[PDB]
């Protein structure tokens, strides 16, 4: 196997030698040379996901290793993952690039950063148990909705398609 | 057998109308999913953990692992789009105003709690303690579920203090009885029986939110997660089977046989391994489309139950619907909809026109009833009978064609 | 803008491109060119390597056509959206908050595209405020008087009644308001008068 070879705070009895998990995967060896009751974790694995602006605004890019800590592969920590080569802003911006967990990258200045997305700016409404406000003026707005309401009507012939005559 | 409920008979008569005297604001909640998790499986690595043989003999196949792992990022990706149509659809993060004298309307439990570690209402913390590595990750939702408090907590301030206005356009505001007036006008109750009887209204408001939040000390949404995690479950099992090879565990038989004779082995369980991956992909991509009608509906609910009001019967709590709150849940929202429901109804006789010299007028809104010695003219769900005249009545036609048409007098002013 | 349409499209013509190329798959065959099979092998040993390639190209064509029964699924949903849009938007006018865009639905315009249609979506949207001062209701002679429609409002010195979503204020007259109870029920009340056309043609 390949994994994390780490002795095991939990104990195997006596008897209890080479255990198994519930996926059927090897939780634990007992230590054959003398039994230490060994575990083994698999070893760290994600998903790499490349945040680029688009290559026409500018080559550079981040990466972000999916669900592992930094130590393991400028590096900034996130739910998500670890982001390599993002600068971590405090300032809040609308979310540009998702990357997850509330964090967000985008190109500004020019370099790739990393932030919590704002979500919107802040409105205190004066309410007030005598104050109304009515409007005194209009505008007609023209909004687009687009609907998909068909698609290609595909057909296959299977026994050609299968077998080629 | 089942009973499919208690038996009824309305006593009906073509000339009696029943009309209700006294009311009742219910607060219904009703729960909807939103969201299911963001799995994501990496096909080489469930199918052919570590084994270069094995991953070479799957690349035979083709595109297979290429477009499961497209169908699954396109669920996450429908996951977040589904949470961001039901709740962000306030363009400004609006906040309760510091004062909360909404006319007597007690919204403490519903609105954000700022001493928590999480701005949460109430009702929201009870929702949350109420729901409960193999080549398998779960990718984190987009927006924390402090965001989607944020949200709820916007969505509620601007119901509360601007009506619907803040759905159509900028935020206006406006007190909250005036608002529940508007609201009665819309149901078609005159305004005056919310101002005439604002006190019993706020007390019935403020009780039938304590009667939720007692309820609550969430059957769909725990349904969602249990199903995804058994779909989990069962393909983290599928892995022990032999599918006709010699063991399950793929390094026993890469240290069981020659190459050429555990090509067939590893064959065999690829094929396993993989047609069990489509099954699970399958699954899922069905179950989040009806996880999207589910949010599809939210979404309609969230702007034609928060922030406007519905005239459609049934579709925003049952009865006359006054207004909607939501709170955010685990994967899901919950909406608490106030409803006006009229009760202590009251049997009169009516007539369809009352002839005063030959002419015959008819109500302009509402009906005329009779206690039995003598005609008023009330409002259809409420009962307040007022002399009857030329004001409340418009005149038509004459006596003879109306059927039903009864004698009385019509005042003039 | 066309995101929607073009995401169907592109997603249709992957599908085809996907189908197509599974066909050069060897799916643990000797080679993905049946012919090539046929006469490399005999007829016996062709026949395993020829069954292979079937039960793999078999699989890849279930594959594509569930894909297309939930995505024309997906469709039908939103053909049905569509419609429900058509017939409640532009044969009429829609009540629906947010169903037919933003604002108070005033009409819309359907337009074809390809594989799809849009809706230009005409609606009415407040521009301008103004904070005013307001009281539910008013008394004149100890009677309370509501408004008939709209809302009561003052400019600071003197009560109009307006139009709940546009600015217009008019005098405050016996055909604005109603009356129902008195002064010592309606909770923020004010003290005002209420003019009486009647009365001048009387006096006069
Ligand atoms: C309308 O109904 C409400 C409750 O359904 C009545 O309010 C109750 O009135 C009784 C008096 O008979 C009190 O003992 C209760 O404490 C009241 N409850 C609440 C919540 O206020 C109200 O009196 C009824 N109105 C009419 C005109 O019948
Ligand atoms: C709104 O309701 C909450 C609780 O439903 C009220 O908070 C309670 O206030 C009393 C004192 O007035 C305390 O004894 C309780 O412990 C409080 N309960 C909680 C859960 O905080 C609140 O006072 C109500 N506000 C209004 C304006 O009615
Ligand atoms: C029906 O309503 C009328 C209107 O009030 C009642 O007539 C009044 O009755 C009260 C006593 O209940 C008297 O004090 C008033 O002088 C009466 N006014 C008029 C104009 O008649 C009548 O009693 C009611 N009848 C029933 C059966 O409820
Ligand atoms: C309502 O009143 C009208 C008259 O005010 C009644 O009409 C009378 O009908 C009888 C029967 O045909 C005639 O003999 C009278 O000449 C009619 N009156 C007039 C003035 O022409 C009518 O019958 C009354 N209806 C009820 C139900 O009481
Ligand atoms: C509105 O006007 C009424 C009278 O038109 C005021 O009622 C007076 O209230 C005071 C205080 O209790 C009494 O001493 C008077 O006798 C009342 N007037 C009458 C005619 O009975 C009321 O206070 C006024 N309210 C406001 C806000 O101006
Ligand atoms: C990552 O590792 C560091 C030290 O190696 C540790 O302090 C931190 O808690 C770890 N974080 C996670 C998420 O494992
Ligand atoms: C954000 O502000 C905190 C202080 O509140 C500071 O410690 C931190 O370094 C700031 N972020 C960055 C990227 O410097
Ligand atoms: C209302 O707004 C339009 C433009 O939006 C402007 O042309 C018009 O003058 C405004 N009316 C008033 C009375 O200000
Ligand atoms: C109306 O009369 C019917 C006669 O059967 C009776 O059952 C009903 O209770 C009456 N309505 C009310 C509100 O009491
Ligand atoms: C109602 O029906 C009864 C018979 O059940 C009849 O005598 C009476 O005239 C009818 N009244 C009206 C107004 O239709
Ligand atoms: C109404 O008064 C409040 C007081 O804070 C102010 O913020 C608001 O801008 C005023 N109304 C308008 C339309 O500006
Ligand atoms: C409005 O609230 C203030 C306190 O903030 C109070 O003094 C005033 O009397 C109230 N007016 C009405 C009409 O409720």
């Amino acid at each position: 196997g390949t994994g994390v070879l780490t002795e095991s705070n939990k104990k195997f009895l006596p008897f209890q030698q080479f255990g198994r998990d519930i996926a059927d995967t090897t939780d634990a060896v007992r230590d054959p040379q003398t039994l230490e009751i060994l575990d083994i974790t698999p070893c760290s694995f994600g998903g790499v996901s490349v945040i680029t602006p688009g290559t026409n605004t500018s080559n550079q890019v981040a990466v972000l290793y999916q669900g592992v800590n930094c130590t393991e592969v400028n590096v900034f920590q996130t739910r998500a993952g670890c982001l390599i080569g993002a600068e971590h802003v405090n300032n809040s911006y609308e979310c540009d690039i998702p990357i997850g967990a509330g964090i967000c990258a985008s190109y500004q200045t020019q370099s790739i950063i990393a932030y919590t997305m704002s979500l919107g700016v802040e409105n205190s409404v004066a309410y007030s148990n005598n104050s109304i406000a009515i409007p005194t003026n209009f505008t007609i707005s023209v909004t687009t909705e687009i609907l998909p309401v068909s698609m290609t009507k595909t057909s296959v012939d299977c026994t050609m398609y299968i077998c080629g005559d | 057998t089942m009973s499919l409920g208690v038996e009824n008979s309305v006593a009906y008569s073509n000339n009696s109308i029943a009309i209700p005297t006294n009311f009742t604001i219910s607060v219904t909640t009703e729960i909807l999913p939103v969201s299911m998790t963001k799995t994501s499986v990496d096909c080489t690595m469930y199918i052919c953990g570590d084994s270069t043989e094995c991953s070479n003999l799957l690349l035979q196949y083709g595109s297979f692992c290429t477009q499961l792992n497209r169908a699954l990022t396109g669920i996450a990706v429908e996951q977040d789009k589904n949470t961001q149509e039901v709740f962000a659809q306030v363009k400004q993060i609006y906040k309760t105003p510091p004062i909360k004298d909404f006319g007597g309307f007690n919204f403490s439990q519903i609105l954000p709690d700022p001493s928590k570690p999480s701005k949460r209402s109430f009702i929201e913390d009870l929702l949350f303690n109420k729901v409960t590595f193999n080549g398998l990750t779960v990718l984190p939702p987009l927006l924390t579920d402090e965001m989607i408090a944020q949200y709820t907590s916007a969505l509620l301030a601007g119901t509360i203090t601007s009506g619907w206005t803040f759905g159509a356009g900028a935020a206006l505001q406006i007190p909250f009885a005036m608002q529940m007036a508007y609201r009665f006008n819309g149901i078609g109750v005159t305004q005056n029986v919310l101002y005439e009887n604002q006190k019993l209204i706020a007390n019935q408001f403020n009780s039938a939110i304590g009667k939720i939040q007692d309820s609550l000390s969430l059957g769909k949404l725990q349904d969602v997660v249990n199903q995804n995690a058994q779909a989990l479950n069962t393909l983290v099992k599928q892995l022990s089977s032999n599918f006709g090879a010699i063991s399950s565990v793929l390094n026993d038989i890469l240290s069981r046989l020659d190459p050429p004779e555990a090509e067939v082995q590893i064959d065999r369980l690829i094929t396993g391994r993989l047609q069990s991956l489509q099954t699970y992909v399958t699954q899922q991509l069905i179950r989040a489309a009806e996880i999207r009608a589910s949010a599809n509906l939210a979404a309609t609910k969230m702007s034609e139950c928060v922030l406007g009001q519905s005239k459609r019967v049934d579709f925003c709590g049952k009865g006359y619907h006054l207004m909607s709150f939501p709170q955010s849940a685990p994967h899901g929202v919950v909406f608490l909809h106030v409803t006006y429901v009229p009760a202590q109804e009251k049997n009169f006789t009516t007539a369809p026109a009352i002839c005063h010299d030959g002419k015959a007028h008819f109500p302009r809104e509402g009906v005329f009833v009779s206690n039995g010695t003598h005609w008023f003219v009330t409002q259809r769900n409420f009962y307040e009978p007022q002399i009857i005249t030329t004001d409340n009545t418009f005149v038509s036609g004459n006596c003879d064609v109306v059927i039903g048409i009864v004698n009385n007098t019509v005042y003039d002013p | 803008a066309l995101g929607k349409l073009q995401d169907v499209v592109n997603q249709n013509a992957q599908a085809l491109n996907t189908l197509v190329k599974q066909l050069s798959s060897n799916f643990g065959a000797i080679s993905s060119v049946l012919n090539d099979i046929l006469s490399r092998l005999d007829p016996p040993e062709a026949e395993v390597q020829i069954d292979r390639l079937i039960t793999g190209r078999l699989q890849s064509l279930q594959t594509y056509v569930t894909q297309q029964l939930i995505r024309a699924a997906e469709i039908r949903a939103s053909a049905n959206l569509a419609a429900t849009k058509m017939s409640e938007c532009v044969l009429g006018q829609s009540k629906r908050v947010d169903f037919c865009g933003k604002g108070y639905h005033l009409m819309s315009f359907p337009q074809s595209a390809p594989h799809g249609v849009v809706f230009l979506h005409v609606t009415y949207v407040p521009a301008q405020e103004k904070n005013f001062t307001t009281a539910p209701a008013i008394c004149h002679d100890g009677k309370a008087h509501f408004p008939r429609e709209g809302v009561f409002v003052s400019n600071g010195t003197h009560w109009f009644v307006t139009q709940r979503n546009f600015y217009e204020p008019q005098i405050i007259t016996t055909d604005n308001t109603f009356v129902s109870g008195n002064c010592d029920v309606v909770i923020g009340i004010v003290n005002n008068t209420v003019y009486d056309p009647l009365q001048p043609e009387l006096d006069s």
